[PDB]
């Protein structure tokens, strides 16, 4: 449910003796989790809302110059004054006009004038900043069961950094009870919202503290005192004819152009809303229980409502009428390589498939993975039943192999803080985590500095080293790194 | 646009009726979006469809939907007689707008 | 002006698509191209220069890559 | 000869044809037909579902940055005063007189 | 957007003041510097890489100049 077909979706192995699991989830894809006849449930990131934001500095991406004037004092009259260099927002750059008799002065040479034109601003971009507090998630829940389109099996969980556990209660069976870790999110305390006009996107505290434009500090009451100003308002002159004070236009195309790595947000009335986090909330179980595990087997006709489906993530989804017999019964289904039915192979991704209630048709939609061959979905009546033929694709290592690239991107984007999908490695994961946490530092720093075409060439170059070197220490180097880089390139969105 | 739906019909109680709505590939064919809206004359319309075959819970299980190619068929049987509410078929087009069929005056004799 | 920072020297790695990831890379390459499309001469000079350092064959080519890439981008 | 709002510039055809903007053809208006349009708008599809159209906003200033090293130019209706420049001339002194020698 | 051409690849040579000749030539340099001040690590990696090519001493330093200048600008 709401997790079927969305792709981008890993399915977890199971509880494995802990009544507990480590699942990382993010705005897209879900994670369906099935363990030991506990109802199968899936949860998406949805929207991580940040509210209650400050303003750390500002930039004026536009400029309005005004008021000009000029100095014109002669040579060896010393300096020209013009009083505006006293007042605060009037930019001045002193230049030397080699000055002749036209102007009229005694000597000839550098004449020392500056036009001070009064700066002004319009439409500043605010650097609004956030901290882990006043953050939030609003995770959603699935629990296939039997539904289609709709509490019972969908419970939303607000999750804050100050209350990182979810008490999530479901009609008909027990709560899920997930315990989040919102405090290490996606390296926060480094994203500060950046507002230009009616659009918003995160940027770190390096691209954002590196901008040449004017500073402005915290707030705009009245009109602010603009730090810097040299970047806009560039004025110089030749032929020694006064001064040309240039506005330098607006920089929206520049800042838009200068931000290629910035996750775009959407923001309404504070409530700064986001999109692509990765959250650790680790599902606790043993509070989950199948609904109506008995219900006899429930028997009657079945008619496929819709021609069933095939997901891209190895699934077949089926809806069934059950032709109207009894109440809250239970109807089985099998994947049968043999005969119409017979032996059951493959696996039901949904568990305890059940009819809801009462009159005529109640549709039971069922996530099923056929075997790697081609079977015959079976609907469950001992005798009278409709069926199909599903021809799922591949050669073991066929799809299990691709698995080897999805896992690559699993901890390609997420990094090693993505080892957790796999639950309770304990003495073992530590090896996986301790390996790249020691490595996550170096690589994050050595080529942390690198971008996409950057790490392509550096990748190629190091590879070209790894082939021609001496014996030993660098005999294996490239495959230890250059491959890593050219992979992180082809990874991510790919 | 303007979903083709035929003007009006009738029959003995209990007898099957089928009102078929014919659209194009733009909407009814390339989508599962359909709705049949029982509109009591004088009152507000209501739901009597939801994603074709299925039904809202307060629906008389009487009703049955179906689709082939470009079609929408609301087939009713076991008529309780007092169930003529102008039937309008409506669907979500591909362009992101909804269109409501010409409607079927239902004739109860 | 001369806004220096290119946020891609940092970016952020996440499931969802970043701002101009596509527009970005193709762009980096298409900049170099119609740089060199307008100055084949510098391909001559860069050629002779690079082939004059290193004596070792291939790095020669590494010098040509370094020089063809730095002329248009920074400078 | 290159116009913006008021300040006018001089630039290479080699530079001026290479600008990544939705060129126009400048023949006439009436219904300006914008070639490209792709460069200045960017379609950002969200990863989970759907697609957004997003402007790149005014690129104006960035074009000022790209003009580093133009010519500073002044215009009027029928000319556009051109500063800078250089001339070559053979100055013929044949006909002159010291006046009141 | 991301207008590629920087007119200085041609400029024009005249006694008169070009547009942004001053803030030009430097904003090149000051772009490289913070870019380097924000990624000392890449100075380490670039160091080891360059010093592994050419064996010739002063060729090495050319490689580091090659690479330190290529990273911030030309991606």
């Amino acid at each position: 449910i709401r997790c079927i077909g969305v792709s981008n979706r890993d399915f977890v192995e199971g509880m494995s003796g802990g009544t507990w699991v480590d699942v990382v989830l993010e705005h897209g894809g879900c994670v369906t989790v099935m363990a030991q006849d506990k109802p199968t449930v899936d949860i998406e990131l949805v929207t991580t809302t940040v509210s209650n934001m400050a303003e750390v500095r500002s930039y004026c991406y536009e400029a309005s110059i005004s008021d000009m004037a000029s100095d014109s004092r002669c040579p060896t009259q010393g300096e020209a004054y013009l009083d505006k260099q006293s007042d605060t927002q009037y930019v001045c750059k002193r230049t030397l006009v080699d000055r002749g008799w036209g102007n009229g002065c005694g000597l000839f040479g550098k004449g020392s004038l500056v036009t001070c034109a009064k700066f002004a601003c319009s439409k500043k971009m605010t650097g609004k900043s956030i901290q882990p507090e006043n953050l939030e998630y609003r995770i959603m829940l699935s629990v296939h069961g039997s539904q289609h389109s709709g509490d019972e099996n969908r419970a939303k969980v607000e999750i804050t950094p100050n209350s990182p556990r979810a008490e999530a209660t479901l009609g008909g069976f027990g709560s899920l009870g997930l315990d989040c870790e919102p405090r290490t999110g996606l390296d926060f305390s480094d994203l500060y919202y950046l507002t230009m006009n009616n659009k918003h996107w995160l940027v770190h505290k390096e691209w954002f503290h590196d901008i040449p434009l004017p500073w402005h500090a915290g707030a705009d009451t009245g009109t602010p005192h603009w730090n810097n100003k040299e970047a806009l308002v560039e004025f110089k002159d030749a032929h020694a004819k006064r001064q040309t004070v240039v506005v330098l236009g607006s920089q929206e195309g520049a800042v838009h152009t200068a931000l290629a790595g910035a996750l775009e947000a959407e923001m309404d009335g504070a409530k700064g809303r986001l999109s692509s986090g990765h959250l650790k909330c680790r599902l606790k179980m043993d509070k989950l229980r199948l609904k109506g595990v008995s219900y006899s087997l429930c028997t009657a006709a079945f008619t496929f409502t819709k021609i069933p489906a095939e997901t891209l993530h190895g699934t077949v989804t089926v809806e069934v009428q059950y032709a109207g017999t009894d109440g809250p019964c239970k109807v089985p289904a099998q994947m049968a390589v043999d005969m119409q039915t017979l032996t059951p192979v493959g696996r039901l991704i949904t568990a305890n498939p059940v009819i809801t209630e009462s009159t005529e048709n109640s549709k039971m939609m069922l996530e099923l993975d056929p075997p790697f061959g081609d079977s015959y979905i079976v609907i469950g009546v001992g005798e009278k039943k409709i069926t199909h033929h599903w021809h799922r694709s591949g050669s073991t290592i066929g799809k299990a192999f691709e698995a080897t690239v999805r896992g690559a991107k699993r901890m390609a984007v997420l990094g090693d803080t993505a080892w957790d999908f796999g639950s309770v490695g304990g003495a073992l994961n530590s090896l996986g985590k301790g390996i790249h946490q020691i490595f996550g530092a170096a690589f994050k720093s050595l080529f942390g500095g690198m971008s996409w075409f950057s790490q392509i060439l550096i990748g190629t170059l190091l590879m070209w080293l790894g082939l021609n070197t001496k014996n030993g220490s660098i005999s294996l180097m490239c495959l230890a790194l250059g491959g890593v880089l050219i992979f992180l390139s082809t990874a991510v969105s790919a | 646009s303007a979903l083709t739906q035929p003007a009006s019909v009738s029959g003995s109680p209990g007898q099957s009726i089928t009102i078929s709505c014919t659209g194009t590939s733009s909407d009814v064919g390339g989508f599962n979006y359909v709705s049949w809206f029982q509109q009591h004359p004088g009152k507000a319309p209501k739901l009597m469809l939801y994603d074709v075959t299925s039904r809202p819970s307060g629906v008389s299980s009487r009703f049955s939907g179906s689709k082939s190619g470009n079609t929408a068929s609301l087939t009713i049987s076991g008529l309780q007689a007092e169930d003529e509410a102008d039937y309008y078929c409506s669907s979500h087009t591909s362009r992101g707008t909804w269109v409501f069929g010409g409607g079927t005056k239902l004739t109860v004799l | 002006a001369v806004t220096l920072p290119s946020h891609s020297t940092r970016k952020l790695q996440t499931r969802s698509q970043t701002w101009l990831e596509s527009r970005e890379y193709t762009k980096h390459l298409i900049r170099v191209e119609n740089w060199i499309f307008r100055n084949p001469g510098f391909a001559l000079a860069a050629a002779a220069i690079a082939w004059l350092l290193g004596s070792s064959t291939s790095q020669k080519v590494i010098y040509l890559v370094m020089i063809l890439l730095i002329a248009p981008a920074y400078s």
